[PDB]
C-alpha cells in the first residue's frame, strides 16, 4: 500500500500544478526505493541484525 | 528650467515638487 | 538548423583540411592550414561540400531534460547567430532574449549514426514524460490557426440558402474557385460556405452515410459546409486523415497531433507539423492581433462594484475600530472581500469584452496566458502578499492601463520580488533534486523483453456514480494508458475483452469502459521479476516512442528527468509543504 | 599548457615523413642509403662519411661525391616543390 | 555526497567496485551498458546477403 | 505512402528503416559497421584487393558513407545477426 | 549607478552561502532609501539594491529621506530630511494628493503610511509629513523610465537594468518621450565637460573649448576624443557651442557618450509596428528595417587594447624587432622598421601587431627538420618566434600605440624592457544575435534584418524601422512600452489641441503650452506624475497631417499597414508608432566562439574554458544524464575520452580525420589516471 | 548594369494540366517581386471561357430541385460551372443540351454551335431517372478572371437568366515561394518554386508565356517612358 | 472581356517627386503591380556615391583634423548624405580644399567632367582660423547598396578611408488604388504610383528604369518557349 500510497502523494502535486507526469515515471523511483530489508535475525548467516 | 543650457524638454507634470534633484554623487 | 560560417569553418576544420587537400586547392596540409587560417574564399565551398548531411548536436544550458540536447543537420546561413527552428524552443525551453546553445559535433561513424538516427530532431516529437507532442504548435503560429480557423457568422460572401428570385450563391465547384473568391474581395476566409471537396477525407459520419463500405476519397466527391479556412487547413494534414471541421483551440491541435502521432509514421508527422508551423505563420501575420490602448478597456461597471465593496469593506472597518471583531477576524474579513471583489470584477471584465479582442483572443485561443493576466491589466490588481506572506488588506485597486500609484506600487513589489527570488531557488533546488534522483535511479535499465511475471498492481480506471454510470476517472492517461495488461479483463462471466498482455492505450480503454469493468489488474515495475533491472512488458510503451521499449533502454535516468524537469514550475503553497519541499 | 602536443604539428610531421620517404624513393638505392645514413632517419644517429663507406665498401671521399651528387639532385624544383611548403 | 566518508569504509571492507553500474563506465571511458552499449547490439556483424554480392 | 518526399538527412525513412530490425539501436550499430566497411573499402581501394566489398546501391556524387549504410539498409541489401 | 549602490556582502557582510532569503525581500522602511525596483536578475536578486532619487546619509551612516511637514493641514516647506525611526514616530501622506496651493487637503480622509506599513484614511489633521515629490522611492536608472507606474515590477527591473548596458553609439540622438530625469542625471554623471564660470566662447574645436571668462582670463576644456573605456566602448565628447556664442555657469558645453544636447540618450526613437511578422518575430525576437544598417542609425564603436611587453630571461632578454623568424614578407607588410604596425592599418585576425622575438636556446634537431634546412641552406636561426598576433575574431583600424620603454625612463615592472600597447578599434554594426532592448524590458535578439523594401510601410510610403512582436505584450505585464509608443507618435507627428470651441474636457486638467506642439518635439511623462491615459488617448485623436492632407494615425492608434513582402494591405489596421530602443552590450562577436582543437590543461589533459583562450564548452554532468537517456553511448564515449582526455587519442583522431580513416578505438582518459593517482597517494590500495 | 547572374527557367512536369516552375537564382530579394506578379497575372489576366447563366426548364421559382432527375439544381450549378469550354465568339453564345429517357448525362450531350468547343466530354452533369428528361440552355461567354454572379440586368420573367459565378481563368490554383539557395559565395540569392494548375484547356507553359506576355506588355507602359535610361541588363541566353 | 489596354499617364506634382497613375487594370492586380514596381524602384535603380574618402591630416578614421569643430567619424557621417550623380563607370575623383574660417558647404567641391554635387546646401563640417580641410573623394558608379568595400582587399595605402555607400537616387516610394469594382462588372483598378526622388535623377528616369528591368527579368519567363 505505501507505494500505491506514494505515487498519489507526488502526482497530487504535479496535478496541482496542471502538469503530467506518467505514473510509470515515478513508480520506478519507488520500485528504487523500497529494494532492501532490514534485519531482525541472523539466523546464523552474517547478517548484522 | 533650473540648467541654464538645457533643452526645453515640455512635462507632463501635474504636481510642483519644491525640492530639486540633489547631487547625486554626494554619497 | 542554422550554422554561422565563421563557425562551422573552425568546427569542421580537419574535414575541410582533408577535402581541401584532396582536390589539390593546397600541396600538403600544412598550406591547407594557411588556407583555411587566411580563409581564401575556395574553402567556404569546400566547407559546403563537406557540411553536407552530418549532423550536429544542440545543447541550450540548462539540460533540464532529455530533449534538451537534439542532433540536426546544419546548413550554412550568414551572420553569426545559430538559426534555430520555431518549433524545439519548447523542447529546449530557450526564448530569444540572448539564449546561447552550444553546439557540439560527433566525429565517429557510431556518432554520426547516433545522432542521425536517435537524436534527430524529427525523431523526437513527443514527450517522454506524458506523450503529449513538444513539437507543437505555439504563441505565434497557434493564433494563426486560431484565426485561421475560425467561423464568423455573418460575414463576407456566406452561404446563405437565399431561395427567391436567385440561388443560394453560397457554394463553391472547388477550393481553387473558392480561393479565386478569397483573393478577389468577394469571400473572406471565415464564412460559412458549401464547398465541394474532392481531396480531403470526410469525416465518420459522412464517410458512413455516404460510402461506408469504401470511403477512399483520391476519387470520389462530397459537400461540406465548413468555411474556407477549415479546408485550407485540412489541406496541410495528410491525406487518409479525415476532416476536422473545428476550431483550432490548443487543446484541438494537441488532440490532432497526438492521434497523428499514435498512427502515421514518424516522418509524416514531422512534415505535417512543419507544414502548420509554415500556415500558421503567415495566417498569424493577416489576423490582425495588435495592441493598443483602445484595445484594453477597463469594464464600464467598475466603479459600481469598487463602491459596492467598499461599502462592504468600511462595516468590518468600524466593527473592529469601535472594537468588535479583533485584528486577526477583521484582516480575515477584509481578505475574503476583496476576494470576491476581485472575482467580480474580473467577470464584469468577461463578459465585457468581445470576442475578436486581441487580449482576450490570446488568451482564449491557448496561445499565452491565463484570465488573470487581463483582470490584472485591466480590472484590478487585486490582494498584494506581504513579505510574511499574508495578504495586504487594502488592497491594490487599480488596473495597470488605468496606472498605479505610488503607494500601490510599493506595495507590488513585495509580491514580484519575493516571486523572483522564490524562482532563483527553485531552480536551483530542482537541480538538486534531479541529481540526486538520477544518481538513486541509474541502475534500472530495461534488461529482459519479459519477465512473465503474475502479479501487479490494480488501477482505479473509471470508478462508478449513484445512476450506475461508469463516470471516467479524470487521471486515467497519467495512470492507466500506456500499461500492458496483466491479467485478462472479463466481464459478468462474458467474453474477454481484452486479452493479457496487451498496450491499453485508447481504443481497448473505451472497449473497457463500454463493457464496464472499472479496475483492470496492470502488469507495473513495481511487481516485475528481473532482477537487474526491469523487463520490457512491465516498463509498458514508453511515451517517447509510441511503441513498446526496448530491451536496452536507460528508463531510470528518463524516469528521474521527467520527475525533477517541471519542478521549475511548482508553486510554493496558496504545517503541510505543498510545494517542491513536498 | 606550452609543452603538450600541438596535435597538428604531429599529422603534419607524419605527412612530411611520408612525403620525404617518396620524394627519397625517387632516388636510387645507393642514393637514398647514402641520404638516410648521412642524416640518421632509420636510428637517429646519423653516422658520419668513414662508417657509410665502410658500410658501403668504399672510400669516405666517394661517399663525399655521392653526398654532394645528391644535395644537388635535391635541390632541384622538382624535388623542391612538394618540401618548401612544410617550413 | 561524502567523497570522504564513503571512501574509507569501502577502503576498510576492501570493497570491490564491479564496474556494471551506469556512472561507473562514463568515468572509466567504456561504454556505458545501456542503448548501443550492451552486448545485445555491440555485437552486430553486418554482412551483404551474397545475391547481393553476385550483383558486384 | 503519404509521405512527402524526404530530404537531406531524413532520407531513407526511418520509419521504413525500423522495419527492418528490431529496435533503433540495432539500426544505429547495424548503419555504423556498414559505414566503418565502406570506409575500410575506400581505403584499401587503391591497394589490392582484398575481402572488403561494397558499396552495393549505387553511390551518389559525393555522399558519406553512413548515408550509403543507411540507404544500403534501406535497399534490402544487408544481413546481419544480434549479440 | 554603480556609484551610489548599495551592495551587502563583503567583509562581515553576509556571502551567498551564508544569505538569507529575508534579507532578499524589501519591507517598507525602504520607502524613500532605496528602489524596490532595481536590482541584479540572477542569483544576487534583493542584495545589490540602489539609493533613491532623494536619498541622503547621516553622519553615523543612516539614511535620510526629506520629507515635507505639514503643520495642522498646511503643507509647509520645511522640508525636514527624516531617517526610518523618526519616520516611525509620525505619519506620512502621499504628494498626489488635492492640495489647493494653500496647505488644505481638498479630502479629510488622507492617503497615509503608518509605521509597521499600514495604509489608513486617517483624517487630514493628523499628517504630519508630506512626500517630497512622487517617484521619490525610486531608483535613478528607474527614474528614466517613462510610464513606470503602468508596469509588471519584474519587466521594470529589467528595463532598469538594460537601461544600463547600452552602449553609445556614434551619433546620440536625444528620446522623443522621456522623464524628467535625463538632463540631470547626465550633468551629475560627470561624463559631460560643464562650463564652470559664465562667458564668451573664444575657440571651438574638436579638441578643446578656449572659453574666456568675463573678467580677463581664458580657460581651455581640453576634450576626450576616442578614449577606451573600461568595457571597451567610445568616450567621445564633440563640442556643441559654437565659435562666438555665450556660456553661463552650468551650461552643458559637451555631450559626452550618449548624450545630446546634453541629455542623457542612450539609443535612437524608431518607427515601430506591434505585429507579429511572418515568424521572424517570434518569441522576443526583433526583426529590423535595412536602413538602421544603411543610414548607420545602429552603430557603436568598439576599442580594443592589445599588449606585449619585453621583459628578460635566463637567455638574454626578449627582442621587440622587425625581423621575424621562418615568416614571409607579405604580413611583414604591416610593420614598420621597428615592430609595432602603423597607426591606420587595417588588420585581420591573426596578424602581426608586435613583431617579438625571444631567444630559444639550443634544442636537438628532428634529422628530417635536419636535412630540410640543409636542402634550403636554412640555418637553425636560434630566436623562437612569439609575437603579438591580434587574436581571432577581433579587426578594424589601429588608432594608437603607446610604447614604455626602459631606456626612455619609465615606470616598468622589474626586468622588463619595452612595454607595448596597441588599441585597435572597429566598427561594430547592428546584426542579427545583437540583443536589442526598449525602456520596459522588452528584450530581444535581432531575429532578421529585412531589405528596406519587403518591410511594412504605411500609407505615406514611410517604411517602418523595426517589427515588435505581439504576444510578449499581454502576458508580461508591461503595456508601459505601448503607451509610450502612442505618445511617441503623437509626440514625433505633432499635434494642435483646437481650443476654439473652448478648451476640451480632458485638456483643462493638462498643463498649458501643451494643447499645441511642433512636429518632433521633445516631451517629458515623469515617473508617477505621468501622462494620465485619458489625456493621451484625446491627444492621438487631435494629431496633425503629415505632409499631404493625410491622417496616418487614427484615434485608436493604429494605420492601415500595407504588406512590403506581398503588396496587399493587412486586412486589420496595426498600432504603430516611434518608440525608443537602445543598443545592448550583448553583441554577437564578443559571444561567438568555436574550436577544433585548442590548448589543453596543465595537471589534467581537459580543454580550457572560454573566450580569452580557445576552450571548449562544459559537456557537465546533465548533458551525460541527456546522452545516457537516448541511449546514445558510443555519441558518450567519444565526448567522454577522445575529445578532452584520450591523449593519444586526441592526436590519433586527427591524424585519422585527416588521413581518412575511420576513427579508432577510445581508450582511458588522464582524468581517471590522475583519480587513480590521487588514491593510491592517500595511502588507498587501488589496483 | 549587368545581372551579373543570369536567372535561369525551368520546368517540372507533374502531371498533364499541373507543372512546377523554378526560377534561380534571384537577386536579393527579387523572389517575390516578380512571383507575385506572375501569380496575379496566371489568375487574372488569361482569356478564357465559362457558363454565365443557365436556363433550365421545370425550375420556375422553386430553385431546390427539378422533377424526373437525381440530383437536385444547386448540385447541377457547381456542376456546370466546373465545365471547361473554350470559345473564340467575344459575344456571349449560347448553347443547348437536351435528353430524353432515364440514364447519365455527359458533358458531350451538350452539342455546341461553331467556335465554341469543349474539353471534357466525358463529364458527368447529372442522372435522368424514371423518364425523366433534361433540357438546360446554357449561355456560354468569354472574359478574363474570376467575376462573381452578376446579378440580374434582364427582367424576372427570362427566369432561366438565374446566373453562376464564372470562373474564366484556364489556371485553376497557383501557390509560390521562394527559396535561399547558396546564401554563402553569392550572398542570399533567391529561388523562385513556381507551382501552376491549370484546368486542361491550355497547358500550363502555355498559361506561363501568355502571362509573361501581358506582364511585360504592362511593364513596357513604363519602359516608354525614358527608352534610353540606364536599367539591368540580363544580356545573352 | 473587356480588353482597353491599360496606360501610364504622367503627372508631375514638386521638382523631385511625381506621381505616375496607371489605369485601368483587371480588379484585384492594382496593389501587386504597384508593389512590383515599388520594390524594384526602392532597391535596384543604379547611381552612384562617394565610395572612399581620403583626408591628408589623418591616417585613419577615428581620429581629429586640426582645427576644424567636428570629427573624422562625423564629416564621414554628414559625406554619406551627399547625393551625386556620376556619367561613366570609371571611379572619378573630385576635391575638396578649404582653409580660413567658416562653415565647409557641400558647394565648394569641385567636381570633374561627368559628376555633379546635386545640393550645395550640406553641413560638411566648420572651422575656423587654424583649421584647413583639404579631402579628396572618389565618387563610383554602382547599384544598391554596398558596405564599406575593405582596405585590405583593395590595395590602397594607409591614408584611404573607405565609406559606406547608398546609390540611391529614389527616396520613398507609395501608391493608392482606386478600385471601381461597379455592380455592372465593368471593374478596374487604378493605380496611382507616387515616386520621390532625392533631387539627382527625375522621377521619370526611375520609372522607366524599373520598367527596362521589369521587362529584362519578365521575358525570361516568356522565353521557355
Ligand atoms: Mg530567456
Ligand atoms: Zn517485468
Amino acid at each position: 500500500e505505501v507505494q500505491i500510497h506514494l505515487v498519489r502523494e507526488v502526482q497530487e502535486v504535479y496535478r496541482a500544478q496542471g502538469v503530467s507526469i506518467h505514473d510509470k515515471h515515478i513508480e520506478v523511483i519507488v520500485r528504487q526505493m523500497l529494494r532492501r530489508v532490514t534485519i531482525i535475525d541472523s539466523g546464523s548467516t552474517e547478517f548484522l541484525p | 528650467n533650473s540648467v541654464p543650457g538645457a533643452p526645453n524638454r515640455v512635462s507632463f507634470a501635474k504636481l510642483r515638487e519644491p525640492l530639486e534633484v540633489p547631487g547625486l554623487l554626494d554619497v | 538548423c542554422g550554422l554561422p560560417k565563421l563557425m562551422a569553418l573552425e568546427l569542421f576544420k580537419p574535414f575541410v583540411m582533408k577535402r581541401l587537400v584532396d582536390l589539390n586547392h593546397a600541396q600538403n596540409i600544412k598550406s591547407a592550414k594557411r588556407m583555411v587560417e587566411r580563409q581564401r574564399p575556395q574553402v567556404w565551398d569546400v566547407l559546403e561540400e563537406v557540411i553536407a548531411e552530418h549532423p550536429v548536436l544542440l545543447n541550450r544550458a540548462p539540460t533540464l531534460h532529455r530533449l534538451g540536447i537534439q542532433a540536426f543537420e546544419p546548413m550554412l546561413v550568414e551572420g553569426k547567430a545559430i538559426q534555430l527552428h520555431p518549433l524545439v524552443c519548447e523542447a529546449f525551453n530557450a526564448d530569444f532574449d540572448g539564449d546561447q546553445m552550444a553546439v557540439h559535433l560527433p566525429l565517429s561513424a557510431e556518432a554520426q549514426a547516433e545522432a542521425r538516427i536517435l537524436m534527430l530532431s524529427s525523431n523526437n516529437i513527443l514527450s517522454p514524460a506524458s506523450g503529449r507532442p513538444l513539437a507543437m504548435p505555439r504563441l505565434d503560429m497557434v493564433t494563426g490557426l486560431y484565426y485561421l480557423t475560425t467561423e464568423v457568422p455573418g460575414d463576407t460572401g456566406e452561404y446563405q440558402p437565399a431561395s427567391g428570385d436567385h440561388p443560394e450563391t453560397g457554394v463553391y465547384s472547388s477550393p481553387a474557385e473558392a480561393i479565386m473568391a478569397a483573393d478577389r474581395g468577394v469571400l473572406s476566409v471565415r464564412a460559412k460556405i458549401k464547398v465541394r471537396l474532392t481531396q480531403l477525407r470526410p469525416p465518420v459520419e459522412i464517410e458512413a452515410e455516404l460510402f461506408g463500405h469504401s470511403g477512399w476519397q483520391p476519387g470520389d466527391a462530397w459537400m461540406a459546409e465548413t468555411t474556407l479556412g477549415r479546408v485550407m487547413f485540412n489541406e496541410l494534414l495528410p491525406l487518409g486523415y479525415p476532416f476536422v471541421n473545428k476550431q483550432m483551440h490548443k487543446k484541438v491541435q494537441a488532440a490532432i497531433i497526438n492521434d497523428l502521432a499514435e498512427r502515421y509514421p514518424m516522418i509524416v508527422v514531422a512534415q505535417t507539423v512543419d507544414k502548420l508551423k509554415d500556415a500558421g505563420f503567415y495566417w498569424a501575420t493577416r489576423s490582425g492581433v495588435t495592441v493598443s490602448m483602445a484595445d484594453v478597456l477597463v469594464p464600464p461597471r467598475k466603479k459600481e462594484i469598487l463602491d459596492h465593496y467598499e461599502e462592504r469593506a468600511d462595516k468590518v472597518e468600524k466593527q473592529f475600530q469601535r472594537g468588535a471583531l479583533n485584528h486577526d477576524e477583521r484582516n480575515e474579513a477584509l481578505v475574503e472581500i476583496w476576494k470576491e471583489a476581485t472575482d467580480e470584477v474580473g467577470q464584469a471584465l468577461r463578459e465585457h469584452y468581445p470576442d475578436d479582442n486581441p487580449i482576450i483572443t490570446i488568451v482564449d485561443s491557448g496561445a499565452t496566458g491565463n484570465f488573470t493576466q487581463t483582470r490584472t491589466l485591466a480590472g484590478m490588481k487585486g490582494l498584494v502578499t506581504n513579505p510574511k506572506g499574508e495578504f495586504i488588506p487594502r488592497p491594490v485597486k487599480s488596473s495597470f492601463r488605468e496606472g498605479l500609484t505610488v503607494l500601490e506600487y510599493f506595495i507590488n513589489t513585495h509580491g514580484a520580488r519575493k516571486g523572483l527570488a522564490d524562482t532563483a531557488l527553485r531552480t536551483a533546488d530542482s537541480g538538486y533534486l534531479t541529481r540526486r534522483l538520477v544518481d538513486v535511479s541509474q541502475d534500472v535499465i530495461v534488461r529482459e523483453h519479459d519477465c512473465q511475471t503474475e502479479r501487479g498492481i490494480v488501477v482505479e480506471l473509471a470508478e462508478r456514480a449513484p445512476d450506475g454510470t461508469l463516470i471516467r476517472d479524470p487521471y486515467i492517461e497519467t495512470s492507466a494508458y500506456a500499461r500492458t495488461l496483466g491479467t485478462d479483463a472479463v466481464d459478468e462471466a462474458g467474453n474477454v475483452i481484452v486479452e493479457r498482455g496487451q498496450d491499453l492505450g485508447d481504443p481497448e480503454i473505451d472497449a473497457l469502459l463500454a463493457a464496464g469493468i472499472t479496475q483492470v489488474k496492470v502488469r507495473s515495475v513495481l511487481t516485475c521479476a528481473t532482477s537487474t533491472g526491469v523487463c520490457a512488458t512491465c516498463y509498458g510503451r514508453s511515451m517517447a516512442t509510441g511503441k513498446l521499449v526496448d530491451i536496452g533502454e536507460a528508463v531510470g535516468i528518463v524516469a528521474a528527468q521527467s520527475i525533477g524537469e517541471p519542478g521549475t514550475q511548482l508553486t510554493m503553497r496558496t504545517d503541510i509543504t505543498g510545494g517542491l519541499p513536498r | 599548457d606550452s609543452e603538450a602536443v600541438v596535435a597538428v604539428d604531429a599529422v603534419s610531421f607524419t605527412l612530411l615523413q611520408d612525403q620525404l620517404q617518396s620524394v627519397l624513393d625517387t632516388l636510387s638505392e645507393r642514393e637514398a642509403g647514402v641520404v638516410r645514413l648521412r642524416f640518421g632517419l632509420t636510428d637517429g644517429q646519423p653516422r658520419t662519411l668513414d662508417e657509410i663507406g665502410q658500410v658501403y665498401g668504399v672510400t669516405r671521399e666517394r661517399i663525399r661525391q655521392i653526398e654532394s651528387k645528391t644535395m644537388s639532385k635535391l635541390r632541384h624544383p622538382s624535388r623542391s616543390q612538394v618540401l618548401r611548403d612544410y617550413l | 555526497q561524502e567523497t570522504t566518508r564513503v571512501l574509507t569504509d569501502a577502503a576498510i571492507n576492501c570493497r570491490s567496485d564491479k564496474l556494471n553500474g551506469l556512472k561507473e563506465n562514463v568515468i572509466i571511458g567504456k561504454l556505458i551498458p545501456a542503448g548501443t552499449g550492451i552486448n545485445r547490439y555491440r555485437n552486430i556483424a553486418v554482412q551483404p546477403t551474397e545475391e547481393a554480392r553476385a550483383a558486384a | 505512402g503519404g509521405y512527402d518526399t524526404p530530404l537531406g538527412i531524413t532520407n531513407p525513412p526511418i520509419d521504413e528503416l525500423l522495419d527492418r530490425v528490431s529496435s533503433k539501436y540495432a539500426l544505429v550499430i547495424y548503419a555504423a559497421k556498414r559505414a566503418r566497411q565502406i570506409n575500410d573499402y575506400y581505403n584499401q581501394l587503391g591497394e589490392g584487393i582484398l575481402e572488403y566489398v561494397g558499396p552495393l546501391v549505387e553511390p551518389g556524387l559525393q555522399e558519406k558513407p553512413l548515408s550509403i549504410a543507411l540507404r544500403e539498409i534501406h535497399a534490402d541489401l544487408l544481413e546481419h545477426t544480434e549479440g | 549607478t554603480h556609484k551610489r549602490r548599495l551592495l551587502a556582502l563583503g567583509p562581515g557582510g553576509l556571502s551567498r552561502e551564508r544569505a538569507g532569503l529575508e534579507v532578499r525581500d524589501v519591507h517598507p522602511s525602504h520607502y524613500g532609501r532605496m528602489c524596490p525596483i532595481e536590482t541584479p536578475e540572477g542569483p544576487n536578486i534583493g542584495l545589490i539594491g540602489s539609493l533613491s532619487v532623494y536619498a541622503r546619509v547621516n553622519p553615523f551612516g543612516f539614511i535620510e529621506t526629506p520629507y515635507r511637514k505639514v503643520v495642522d493641514g498646511v503643507v509647509s516647506d520645511e522640508i525636514v530630511y527624516l531617517t526610518a525611526d523618526e519616520e516611525d514616530r509620525h505619519v506620512v501622506a502621499q504628494a498626489n494628493s488635492p492640495i489647493d496651493a494653500d496647505g488644505r487637503f481638498v479630502e479629510p480622509r488622507v492617503l497615509v503610511r503608518r509605521k509597521a506599513g499600514e495604509v489608513e484614511y486617517v483624517p487630514s489633521s493628523e499628517v504630519d509629513y508630506m512626500d517630497v515629490s512622487p517617484r521619490q522611492m525610486v531608483s535613478v536608472a528607474t527614474a528614466m523610465i517613462p510610464f513606470l507606474e503602468h508596469d509588471d515590477a519584474n519587466r521594470a527591473l529589467m528595463g532598469a537594468n538594460m537601461q544600463r548596458q547600452a552602449v553609445p553609439l556614434v551619433r546620440s540622438e536625444a528620446p522623443l518621450v522621456g522623464t524628467g530625469m535625463e538632463l540631470r542625471a547626465a550633468i551629475d554623471a560627470g561624463d559631460v565637460v560643464v562650463a564652470e564660470e559664465s562667458g564668451v566662447i573664444e575657440e571651438v574645436s574638436a579638441d578643446y573649448i578656449t572659453v574666456m571668462h568675463d573678467n580677463g582670463t581664458r580657460r581651455t576644456y581640453r576634450m576626450r576624443k576616442f578614449a577606451r573605456s573600461n568595457h571597451g566602448t567610445c568616450a567621445n565628447q564633440c563640442p556643441i557651442v559654437d565659435a562666438g556664442d555665450r556660456v553661463e555657469a552650468g551650461q552643458v558645453i559637451a555631450d559626452g557618450p550618449c548624450t545630446d544636447d546634453g541629455e542623457m540618450a542612450l539609443g535612437k526613437n524608431l518607427l515601430v509596428a506591434i505585429m507579429p511578422w511572418e515568424g521572424h518575430n517570434y518569441e522576443d525576437a526583433i526583426i529590423l528595417s535595412n536602413r538602421l544598417v544603411e543610414e548607420d542609425v545602429l552603430t557603436s564603436i568598439h576599442i580594443e587594447e592589445h599588449e606585449i611587453d619585453a621583459r628578460d630571461t635566463k637567455l638574454g632578454a626578449e627582442e621587440i624587432t622587425r625581423d621575424i623568424p621562418n615568416i614571409s614578407d607579405e604580413v611583414l607588410a604591416d610593420l614598420d622598421e621597428r615592430g609595432i604596425v602603423r597607426i591606420g592599418a587595417e588588420v585581420r585576425d591573426g596578424d602581426i601587431l608586435v613583431g617579438k622575438v625571444t631567444p630559444k636556446g639550443e634544442t636537438e634537431l628532428t634529422p628530417e627538420e635536419r636535412l630540410l634546412r640543409a636542402i634550403f641552406g636554412e640555418k637553425a636561426r636560434e630566436v623562437r618566434d612569439t609575437s603579438l598576433k591580434v587574436p581571432h575574431g577581433e579587426s578594424g583600424k589601429v588608432i594608437g600605440i603607446r610604447v614604455f620603454s626602459r631606456e626612455d625612463e619609465d615606470e616598468l615592472p622589474a626586468g622588463v624592457n619595452e612595454l607595448v600597447r596597441v588599441y585597435v578599434a572597429q566598427k561594430r554594426k547592428i546584426s542579427d544575435g545583437d540583443k536589442l532592448a526598449g525602456r520596459h524590458g522588452n528584450k530581444g535578439v535581432i531575429g532578421k534584418i529585412l531589405p528596406v523594401e519587403d518591410m511594412p510601410f504605411l500609407a505615406d510610403g514611410t517604411p517602418v524601422d523595426i517589427i515588435l512582436n505581439t504576444h510578449g505584450v499581454p502576458r508580461r505585464m508591461n503595456i508601459g512600452q505601448i503607451l509610450e509608443t502612442h505618445l511617441g507618435w503623437c509626440a514625433h507627428s505633432g499635434w494642435k489641441v483646437d481650443a476654439a470651441k473652448g478648451v476640451p474636457d480632458w485638456a483643462a486638467r493638462l498643463p498649458d503650452e501643451l494643447l499645441e506642439a511642433q512636429p518632433n518635439a521633445i516631451v517629458s511623462t515623469p515617473v508617477f506624475d505621468g501622462a494620465q491615459e485619458a489625456e493621451l488617448q484625446g491627444l492621438l485623436s487631435c494629431t496633425l497631417p503629415n505632409r499631404d492632407g493625410d491622417v496616418l494615425v487614427d484615434a485608436d492608434g493604429k494605420a492601415m499597414l500595407f504588406d512590403g513582402r506581398s503588396g496587399e494591405p493587412f486586412p486589420y489596421p496595426v498600432t504603430v508608432g516611434y518608440m525608443y530602443i537602445m543598443k545592448l552590450h550583448h553583441l554577437v562577436d564578443d559571444k561567438i566562439h568555436a574550436r577544433s582543437t585548442g590548448p589543453y590543461s596543465m595537471i589534467t589533459q581537459q580543454p580550457l574554458g572560454g573566450k580569452a583562450q580557445f576552450g571548449g564548452q562544459r559537456f557537465g554532468e546533465m548533458e551525460c544524464w541527456a546522452m545516457q537517456a537516448y541511449g546514445a553511448a558510443y555519441t558518450l564515449q567519444e565526448l567522454l575520452t577522445i575529445k578532452s582526455d584520450d591523449t593519444v587519442g586526441r592526436v590519433k583522431v586527427y591524424e585519422a580525420i585527416v588521413k581518412g580513416e575511420n576513427i579508432p578505438e577510445p581508450g582511458i582518459p588522464e582524468s581517471f589516471k590522475v583519480l587513480l593517482k590521487e588514491l593510491q597517494s592517500l595511502c588507498l590500495n587501488v589496483e | 548594369m549587368l545581372i551579373s547572374q543570369r536567372p535561369t527557367l525551368s520546368e517540372d512536369v507533374l502531371t498533364d494540366n499541373r507543372s512546377q516552375f523554378v526560377i534561380e537564382p534571384l537577386e536579393p530579394g527579387f523572389g517575390y517581386t516578380l512571383g507575385n506578379s506572375l501569380r496575379r497575372t496566371l489568375l487574372s489576366s488569361i482569356p478564357g471561357a465559362a457558363v454565365t447563366s443557365i436556363r433550365i426548364d421545370g425550375v420556375l421559382h422553386e430553385f431546390t430541385t427539378v422533377p424526373g432527375v437525381k440530383e437536385d439544381v444547386t448540385e447541377i450549378i457547381l456542376n456546370l460551372k466546373s465545365l471547361v469550354v473554350s470559345s473564340e465568339e467575344d459575344e456571349p453564345v449560347t448553347m443547348y443540351l437536351r435528353k430524353q429517357g432515364p440514364g447519365e448525362v455527359t458533358a458531350g450531350d451538350i452539342v455546341p454551335p461553331a467556335g465554341v468547343t469543349v474539353h471534357n466530354p466525358g463529364m458527368h452533369i447529372a442522372t435522368l431517372n424514371d423518364k425523366g428528361k433534361l433540357e438546360v440552355e446554357l449561355v456560354v461567354e468569354r472574359g478574363r478572371g474570376y467575376v462573381p454572379a452578376v446579378q440580374n440586368r434582364a427582367s424576372g420573367a427570362e427566369i432561366g437568366r438565374i446566373p453562376v459565378d464564372s470562373i474564366y481563368s484556364p489556371v485553376l490554383k497557383v501557390t509560390y515561394k521562394v527559396d535561399a539557395t547558396r546564401v554563402e559565395q553569392r550572398t542570399d540569392f533567391d529561388k523562385l518554386i513556381l507551382d501552376v494548375e491549370t484546368k486542361n484547356s491550355i497547358s500550363p507553359r502555355d498559361a506561363l508565356a501568355s502571362a509573361g506576355k501581358t506582364l511585360v506588355e504592362l511593364f513596357g507602359l513604363a519602359r516608354e517612358l525614358n527608352v534610353e535610361a540606364e536599367g539591368i541588363e540580363i544580356g545573352p541566353s
